[PDB]
RNA sequence: ACCUCGGAGCAGAACCCAACCUCCGAGCAGUACAUGCUAAGACUUCACCAGUCAAAGCGAACCUCAAUUGAUCCA
RNA sequence: GCUAAACCUAGCCCCAAACCCACUCCACCUUACUACCAGACAACCUUAGCCAAACCAUUUACCCAAAUAAAGUAUAGGCGAUA
């Protein structure tokens, strides 16, 4: 399906792929009120896959990870709250409310080992160990490991969001307005230190 | 450009605006929405109606 | 047909339109406060959110006050923040048993209470909770002036409130004959509870006697048309003499 | 009250977040068939008594249906022109597979075919190699 | 006949009469102000600074989040203690069965 | 069963069937056989394992349970580490 | 002042709305009568010296019965309030 | 007087078959402790509930009687 | 051919919007609609039950403050009906 998407051209691989971009391409509908904490990558379709994308996800299977790394893409897991996920998949109504962008929470009492593990491409895991996991995946699935440091778009491919941030451009505490389009910061030290915390 | 939905066009009761329902649904919606503004006898017979209709729709008929 | 307004609005609509409409804003605010009472007959949950022992997740909890019944003798004599409890219970605390009508009546006591501000000792039916809370308040008058109207729930208590506030706002020598030093010491002790004279007058009154006082104040013989005509004619004649 | 300083430069990300409302015509891939079995329609179209249009998503209007839990059918939705030439063609194409002529049903009002049995893959491959 | 003019929404915000009982309270509430601001831009006349929470709500939210939502260090050390206790249980039971 | 409620005017599920059974999106239902935790001492190993093993429900009581519970329990769900993802779908079924 | 708790659970309601009630919630259960609870003596400061208790400026914990009965009405002792214990300690330092 | 289960005749020959019809019984017992785990395919007390037989494999050696009994919740 | 027959108005129902009432000539709480004399007399209390549960005994929706949705989910319950 992801290959189908990028072939239809509704999702652009030129930019980092995110869950909001998936939802805006209608690749997957979501039901946050039905407590779906995100999206999973499926083994199906590992063959005939040449995406090269910088896909962001919540759950990933090792086979999908290996296929996308062979093609040269990037995998990143990122846990979201229920309300954080609903504001992600439908950001516009929140902006129609006008409240400041809330900061994400950390994973709950059970998902921290996963999102800190490097084999699962945890956004908490160290970058120093990602080369190791890539190496083991290549050594297992029998495919050369193409280093991505050379290509011009390594910047885009390694663009990532820090914890407690929703979007790559915006951060918590920020406020957005469409009518008379503008963006606002509090510039109050207490709110700043909080939203940074 | 989808500035208005045709359901706010119809002029009528406040609990009947872009909504359809049978006797039970209509009476419960009435008493829930505009029930405090109801007269005494009207609210009384409305509650009696919904009570009768509760037990009718739930106990009586075929298909059970 | 239907009403313009719901039924539960009619009381405050009367409050806004009528003789009571002329009342001062602070009394109307005291009426329209809707302040929560202090719970005596149930231990409230310490927090708004709680983790139940069944499943390991959050659950919101909200305390629920008990519908206490307050007879007239409770208003006549200060009981406290308690009263007769009406309800039902199961026999031998078993759900699988018959429900029965239970009533709980607190243990009252006829006791003396003196206040140096009023300079008189009263005899009142009170409770152990009343005694304990006045003790932790460190003084009777302190308790009366510190207590939330709803926690006091006594017409006698609110009348005492009214009298004490009136006296503190008035600074009268009526209390202490030939004891100005004691008068000043006591007023200095109780200075912070002081409020304006009109406020102390209006406080401690239900709407009926409030509108009655307002009626007694507004009541007067109407000025004679003869008199006002004489006045306006004198004005006109002054104007004509000027011109 | 907060000082509340203003900015506008970071709105590019906002209108990136904003979604679209029309299906973007896909890019021109240097090599076909595109992966995932996608193949755009041939141009110019074939001069025929009929023609078959694509859907909103630039796919073929072949679909399936299951009715009563056992009736097991395909459908062609939006054929333009002479449906009868097309039903004759599909009959001649599918008769050897079953040994029997299909039992198709034509609604020339909406221009739909409704056929017994699942044959969607073969139908779409046939329509592609004709270039509809 | 001339057709009646097409129905159009009330242009500009809709600020109800606050001293009017039948008007609901959620308009008078601040959230309706935020909605009107984000909808009709700055023309609402609403102060932008009021959107953010006052220091009262700031302290309340800080306290509740500190109490319920722990930190990464606390989380990781808790997991470490749990796994250590599990290792201890496994080791003691298996050596008991072994002896 | 409770075809219209007084507060919303909707159907209502009995939590009994929910606690007893499980529906798969195929339309099937499963159940734990009765008496698998009772009088095991007299029951022979074959009998007690037959009682432990799960089993399906025929079409009449399947449709009955369907009418009893609502659609929220018939919807597709994607659980994690739920071994029944292999069974929520059907494979190679004719007639 | 007896304390009770509802045998049945109350359905949660919003902060801006009151909760829905029912006789199933009117039914109650006793938990504690707060009269059988043990008594804790209260602290008081004696002005006049009495037998076995204390002297002027002396603070001590005594019984509620005694205090409410004889000490306070007679005007002998007073409560240990931050306004008067101040001057008690001041005169103690003076002595 | 009976209310459940089993065997025999009525029901003679694949199956089923009733009566306040005719007869006899049961509400256990005995021996092991692999009376362990899993599994193809089938029977079925005329529904469901229940009740039955069992190839194979792992792991091991080198059950008899005829009924001999009881659902859910709950503890 | 009689008894009879026919009619179309009075008016009414549901909504919407809108808040609403009072001779101020005499009389009217004693036996009401009665011109006129010493009494000390004042309210503040759970609704229950039928019925359903195929009997019944715990229980059984009946508003009280934004329409929809979350959701008939979490929950409760002779863990049953049902809420
Ligand atoms: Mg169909
Ligand atoms: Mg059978
Ligand atoms: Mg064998
Ligand atoms: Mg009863």
């Amino acid at each position: 399906r992801l290959q189908y998407l990028i072939d239809l051209g509704r999702v652009d691989p030129s930019q980092p792929i995110d869950l909001t971009q998936l939802v805006n391409g209608r690749g997957v509908t979501i039901q946050p009120l039905k407590r779906d904490y995100g999206v999973q990558l499926v083994e199906e379709g590992a063959d005939t896959f040449t995406a090269k994308v910088n896909i962001e996800v919540q759950l990933a299977s090792e086979l999908a990870i290996a296929a996308i790394e062979k093609n040269g893409g990037v995998v990143t897991t990122a846990f979201y709250d229920p309300r954080s996920l609903d504001i992600v998949c439908k950001p516009v109504p929140f902006f129609l409310r006008g409240q400041p962008i809330p900061k994400r929470m950390l994973p709950p009492e059970e998902l921290v080992p996963y999102y800190t593990d490097a084999k699962n491409r945890g956004y908490l895991a160290d970058p120093a160990k990602f080369p190791e996991a890539r190496l083991e995946l290549a050594r297992k699935y029998g495919y050369i490991l193409p280093d991505i440091t050379k290509d011009e778009l390594f910047k885009m491919l390694c663009t990532r969001k820090d914890p407690r941030q929703i979007f790559f451009g915006l951060a918590p505490g920020w406020v957005v307005n469409m009518a008379d389009k503008k963006i606002l910061k509090p510039t109050d030290e207490n709110l700043l230190k909080y939203y940074t915390s | 450009n989808f500035e208005k939905h045709p359901k706010e066009l119809i002029r009528g009761p406040i609990w009947l605006r872009g909504w359809k329902g049978n006797e039970l649904q209509r009476c419960i919606r009435k008493r829930k929405m505009v029930g405090s503004r109801m007269f005494a006898d009207d609210l009384h017979n409305l509650n009696k109606r919904i009570r009768y209709l509760y037990k009718h729709f739930n106990r009586h008929g075929k298909f059970r | 047909p239907l009403h313009k307004y719901p039924v539960w609005l009619w009381k405050r609509l009367q409050l806004r339109e009528g003789i009571c409409s002329r009342l001062p804003g602070h009394y109307l605010r005291s009426l329209e406060e809707e302040r929560t009472p202090t719970p005596v007959h149930y231990r409230p949950h310490g927090a708004k959110f709680k983790i139940n022992p069944k499943n390991g997740q959050r659950e919101r909890v909200e305390d629920v006050p008990i519908p206490i019944y307050f007879p007239p003798e409770s208003q006549r004599g200060l009981w406290g923040g308690e009263g007769w409890i009406l309800g039902q219970i199961y026999a031998n605390n078993d759900k699988l048993s018959k429900r029965l009508k239970k009533v709980w009546k607190p243990q009252l006591f006829e006791r003396e209470f003196y206040s140096e501000i009023l300079d008189k000792k009263f005899t009142v039916t009170v409770t152990m909770r009343t005694l304990d809370l006045i003790d932790e308040a460190y003084g009777l008058d302190f308790y009366i002036l510190k207590t939330p109207k709803e926690d006091l729930c006594s017409k006698f208590g609110m009348d005492l409130k009214r009298g004490m506030l009136l006296r503190l706002a008035r600074q009268d020598p009526q209390l202490h004959p030939e004891d100005p030093e004691r008068r000043a010491a006591i007023y200095d002790k109780y200075k912070e509870f002081a409020i304006p004279e009109e406020e102390a007058e209006w406080v401690g009154l239900t709407l009926e006697e409030a509108i009655e006082k307002q009626r007694l104040l507004e009541e007067k013989d109407p000025v004679p048309l003869f008199k006002i005509y004489v006045a306006e004619l004198i004005q006109q004649l002054q104007q004509q003499a000027l011109s | 009250y907060p000082r509340f300083v203003e900015s506008v430069d970071e709105y590019q990300f906002v209108e990136r977040l904003l979604p679209a409302t029309r299906i973007p015509d896909p890019p021109k891939h240097e090599h076909y068939p595109t992966p995932s079995g996608w193949q755009p329609p041939r141009d110019p179209p074939p001069n025929l008594p009929y023609f078959v249009r694509r859907s909103r998503m630039h796919n073929i209007p072949v679909y399936k249906d299951i009715t009563h839990g056992n009736r097991q059918m395909t459908v062609i939705r939006k054929v333009e022109g002479d449906i009868w030439a097309l039903q004759k063609d599909v009959e001649d194409f599918l008769s050897p597979l079953l040994g029997k002529t299909p039992v198709t049903q034509v609604n020339e009002v909406t221009g739909t075919l409704r056929i017994k049995g699942y044959f969607d893959q073969e139908l779409k491959a046939w329509l592609l190699e004709k270039g509809f | 006949y001339r057709a009646r003019p097409p129905p159009r929404r009330r242009p500009g915000p809709r600020w109800p009469d606050p001293e009017d009982l039948l008007t609901p309270r959620w308009q008078l509430g601040p959230r309706y102000a935020a909605k009107q601001f984000a909808r009709y831009g700055a023309a609402s006349g609403v102060v932008p600074g009021s959107l953010w929470p006052s220091p009262e709500q700031l302290r309340e939210l800080e306290a509740e989040e500190r109490e319920w939502y722990p930190s990464l260090a606390t989380m990781q050390e808790s997991l470490r203690v749990k796994q250590l206790a599990e290792e201890q249980k496994r080791r003691e039971r298996e050596q008991h069965i072994a002896e | 069963l409770t075809y219209f409620s007084a507060r919303k005017g909707k159907r209502k599920t009995v939590k009994a069937v929910i606690d007893r059974f499980l529906r798969l999106h195929c339309g099937l239902w499963v159940r734990r056989k009765a008496g698998y935790k009772k009088k095991l001492w007299k029951k022979t190993p074959a009998r007690k394992k037959r009682l432990r093993e799960f089993v399906f429900c025929n079409k009449t009581q399947s449709k009955l349970l369907d009418k009893m519970t609502t659609s929220f329990w018939k919807r597709r769900n994607w659980y994690v580490d739920d071994p029944y993802q292999k069974y929520h779908d059907r494979t190679n079924l004719k007639v | 002042t007896v304390i009770v708790e509802r045998w049945w659970k109350v359905p949660l309601a919003g902060e801006g709305r009151k909760p829905r009630l029912h006789r199933r919630h009117r039914v109650y259960k006793l938990v504690e009568d707060t009269k059988h609870r043990p008594k804790e003596n209260l602290e008081l400061i004696l002005t006049q010296s009495v037998e076995n208790v204390g002297v002027r400026g002396d603070l001590v914990s005594v019984k509620k019965s005694l205090g409410r009965n004889r000490l306070l009405p007679q005007g002998l002792a007073v409560y240990a309030s931050p306004e008067n214990k101040k001057l008690f300690e001041e005169e103690k330092l003076l002595r």
